C-alpha cells in the first residue's frame, strides 16, 4: 500500500471524508534540544585587549 | 516601557536623568549577564551570571 494522503480526491465514491488523517508520531531532530536563546541583547561597545 | 542605564564602566561623573515610574517588584530575572567581556564594572553593587 502507501502513505495515507489520497491525491486522487475527485468525486470519489466514499462521499466527503473517509480518507484516514493519520498523524506522523515520528518527527526526528538533529542539533540542539533548545527552547529559549541565550540572547545578547546589548553587545559590548568595543574594547581592547592583549 | 521600561529605562535602564548602560552598565557601569566609566570613569566620569554622572549626569542628570528624570524618571517617574519605578516597579514594586526586582523584575530582572530575566538579566543572564551584564559586561561579561570586562573585568568591571562601576556603579550599584550588581552580580554576574549564576
Amino acid at each position: 500500500i502507501l502513505s495515507p494522503d489520497v491525491s486522487s480526491k475527485s468525486l470519489s465514491a466514499y462521499l466527503d471524508s473517509a480518507v484516514a488523517n493519520g498523524p506522523e508520531l515520528i518527527i526526528e531532530d538533529t542539533g540542539l534540544c533548545t527552547s529559549f536563546m541565550l540572547l545578547d541583547n546589548i553587545p559590548s561597545a568595543h574594547l581592547t585587549k592583549e | 516601557p521600561f529605562c535602564i542605564p548602560i552598565p557601569q564602566v566609566y570613569p566620569c561623573i554622572t549626569a542628570r536623568r528624570v524618571h517617574y515610574a519605578f516597579t514594586s517588584e526586582n523584575n530582572n530575572d530575566s538579566l543572564f549577564s551584564t559586561n561579561a567581556a570586562s573585568i568591571d564594572t562601576a556603579f550599584g553593587e550588581n552580580a554576574a551570571v549564576s
